[PDB]
This record gives structure tokens, sequence and C-alpha cells, in this order.
């Protein structure tokens, strides 16, 4: 299904997921489309820092959810 | 008093050709200089140098991608003001926390070393626009020239040189400085599979030039990472000595005692390699513990001497936190650029000049000679 992750800065990515993915698998989608170590990634969803063993369903992140990636900018 | 700002002779003709210019209607300041200008009240000409010096690196802003989001177009700053800031550079007693290892390599000092860090700014070579100024000056259509990036870099480096020689005599000790592949990182831009001989060879020209001006410089430990031979070079009294850490295995790192020195004989300094628009620090300012410039700063207490807030260093990420009581119910705006911009913090302080006769005096001084 689709989830939406969008940077404070305002970068969009879309994810195919299903609710049994784990946040671990998340990150690493997130390295596949745009190459962000899964180290600098903090996911947000609905102000909760969310753990990398959790789930989405865990979370309930359903279809079409927008996620936070809140990165530490690099020059 | 906590900082002091330094800047050549040559800097300072740069400086009065501007203010002069500005009085008579024939430059115009960058907005960002402006601004700093307006929040005062004296005209151009009734403020002395020093006051003017001192506005021009007020405007100066914490965190920069100086690579690649500066215009230098007078929407931010313009290529006379860049040409200026690149020049200035700054010192400070620090305490140093860990032996500034990047990323997880640090290794924390079981009891913090006191020394003194230089913020020098390195060649700008990188731009997302136009051509720097450090552009403009060192390349000859495209070609490097090394006999002009060795004039550059000994016009920013000498006053601090000058500076803590002066300071180790006045302690009755030696100094000991580690300097970085300063310039040779982004800093580089397309010239960063050439770059690496030419800034050593900056250094090593500087040294012989002035070795004379130095007799309490001692020990110089010169780490580019990567991309140089392990050596020792005599250059005069000094030793001078080329140790890649990504080379030569067991390096002591930056905010270490080098081979040969320690806190009794030596005075410890480490240039840092800084930026054209940044305060000391650039990077960590916005809580990235990266670059030469963020890594020295977040492995001392920096952001303490420049707020003049208390910190508190975290052992786990080898970084000076903000205050506890400022962290507290902030959690994803309490990094130290956020505590300067809640309390109006501005970067600014004490200048001096490098004069023709290798000492530092007040900028008005300088110029009546
Ligand atoms: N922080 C600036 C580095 C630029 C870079 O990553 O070049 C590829």
């Amino acid at each position: 299904m689709q989830i939406f992750v969008k940077t404070l800065t305002g970068k969009t990515i879309t994810l195919e997921v299903e609710p049994s993915d784990t946040i671990e698998n998340v990150k690493a989608k997130i390295q596949d489309k745009e190459g962000i170590p899964p180290d600098q990634q903090r996911l947000i969803f609905a102000g909760k820092q969310l753990e990398d063993g959790r789930t989405l369903s865990d979370y309930n992140i359903q279809k079409e959810s927008t996620l936070h990636l809140v990165l530490r900018l690099r020059g | 008093s906590a900082y002091q700002l330094l800047l050549s002779k040559e800097t300072l003709n740069k400086i009065l050709q501007y203010k002069q210019n500005l009085e008579k209607g024939l430059a115009t300041p960058g907005k960002f200089f402006l601004e700093e200008l307006s929040k005062q009240e004296k005209s151009i000409s009734e403020m002395d140098i020093t006051t003017f010096t001192q506005l021009l690196i007020q405007s100066k802003k914490p965190q920069v991608f100086a690579e690649s989001q500066v215009y230098h177009d007078g929407t931010d700053w313009t290529l006379e003001e860049e040409s200026i800031l690149g020049d200035v550079s700054v010192n400070m007693p620090v305490t140093m926390y860990n032996d500034g290892g990047h990323g997880s390599s640090f290794k924390n000092h079981p009891k913090p070393i006191s020394g003194y860090l230089a913020y020098v700014p390195g060649a700008l070579l990188a731009s997302g626009s136009g051509p720097t100024s450090d552009m403009k000056e060192v390349l000859d259509n495209g070609k490097l020239n090394q006999d002009k990036l060795n004039a550059l870099y000994e016009r920013r480096l000498l006053p601090q040189l000058i500076h803590f020689n002066e300071l180790a005599r006045q302690n009755e000790k030696q100094a000991a400085i580690t300097i970085p592949g300063i310039g040779t990182g982004c800093f580089s831009g397309a010239y960063y599979d050439v770059i690496k001989p030419y800034v050593r060879n900056a250094l090593i020209h500087i040294l012989e030039k002035h070795k004379d001006s130095l007799p309490y410089i001692d020990i110089i430990h010169y780490d580019p990472y990567m991309g140089d031979e392990p050596a020792e070079k005599k250059i005069g009294h000094m030793s001078f000595r080329v140790s890649p850490s990504g080379v030569v295995r067991g390096t002591t790192g930056q905010l270490d005692y080098p081979l040969g020195s320690n806190p009794d004989t030596h005075i410890l300094v480490s240039i840092v390699a800084w930026d054209h628009f940044s305060w000391p620090g650039n990077d960590y300012w916005g809580g990235a513990r990266q670059t030469d410039d963020g890594v020295k700063a977040a492995s001392t207490d920096t952001m303490g001497q420049v707020t003049g807030a208390t910190g508190v260093y975290d052992k786990k990420w080898g970084r000076y936190m903000p205050p506890e009581s400022f962290t507290k119910d902030r959690k994803g705006m309490s990094d130290w650029g956020d505590y300067v911009r809640e309390n109006g913090i501005v970067f600014n302080g004490p200048v001096l000049a490098l004069d023709k006769s290798g000492k530092l005096d007040t900028l008005e001084n300088v110029a009546s000679r």
C-alpha cells in the first residue's frame, strides 16, 4: 500500500509497504529510493518517534498516511 | 574576551578600501552587512575602522553551507565583503573533551585537556552559483596557482602563528600546532583530486618564510587524513610532521598533544578549517558533529566561549550540549543555533591586525602606519 514520507524541508517520498513491515524495513525502503542511511533517520508519526522493532500496524499507520523524516542536513 | 579575531595587513587595506568607498557612495553593502549596520546608530564615516570591521564580521550566520548555498551577489554578501571575511580568523582558549576523531572514532580524554583553537577559513573553491572570491584570486583560467594559494594561506594563517608564538613565550612554553587538511574537502570543489599537495606546500612555504619570526613554535602536526606521504621535515628549528590518520596507524588526534609535546612543555593549538560566512563551529550550530569545523567545535567548549553559556559534555556522542535548563522541554529545537536565536546572541569581539613589522595591534594603529 501507499504511505508518504516527508522531510522537514518538504521533500516527499512514496513507499510501497504492508502493515506487517517493520520500521527497520521502512527505513531500508527510504535508503533504497534516497540513499539516506537508516542511522540518520528519525521517523515521526503523530508526535511519536517510531521504534525500529515495531510494525506499521502497531502505530496504526494505514494507507496514504504521511510519516515525517527528521534529518540533520549534510554539507 | 572569550575569543579574539585577527587579520592581515593586506586584509586591513581591503577593509580601508571598502569603508572609504562606502563613505563616498561608490560602493554598496550586501544585504546581511546592511542589516547589521542598521541595528546601530553611527554612520559609516562616524564609526572607527574596528567598529566597521566588527559589524561586517557580525553579519556571519551560525550555520552556512558555504560551498553551495551562498550567492555572492549582494542578496547575502558581496564579493568585496567575501574577500574580507575569508581573511578573518578567530582564536579562543578551549577545553578539549576528546581527541577530535570524526564519526565514532573519537577517544574521550580521561581528564579533559587545556588548549586553544584558531579558526581559519580555507580557500573556497566551490560554489552553487557564480565563482567565489577565492576562485577569482587563486585560479588562472581554471588552473590552480600554487604561488597565489600560498599567498592566501600566508595572509590568513600568519596572524594566528604570530599570536601563538607570543602566547607560548608569555607562558614560558613552546607551541605545538595540529593542522587538518584545510580546504581539501567540500571546499576544494572540482579540485578534490589535486588539492592535497597544494595545501601541504602552502603550509611548508609559510613556515619556511617566517621561521625567524616563530622561535617559540616547535611542532606542526599536519593530518590531511588521506592523500599524502608520511614525513618529518625540519623547517629551521621547527618539526613539521605529515601524518595522515588514514595512512599512519596510531596518529595522535587533532585535539591531542603530538609526539614530543605535553602540557608542561607546550601549549596545544589546533587550526580549524573554517569558512567565510559562518560562526566558528558552523555545522555543529545545527547539531551536526561533521566536518573538521563541526567536529572540533562539538568536541570542545567552543559554543560556551561564543555564547557565554555553560554547556555539558556528552561522552557517548562526543558532543558539548547546551545547558539542561535549555534543552529540557525543547526536544527537536534544542541545538546550539536555537540557543543563539532565542537569545539574540551576535558574533562580535575584539579584532587586531598584523602590521608590517610582525606585531599585532589595533586596526587604528596599524592604519596610522
Ligand atoms: N558538505 C559538502 C560536501 C559536498 C559533497 O558531498 O560532494 C559530493
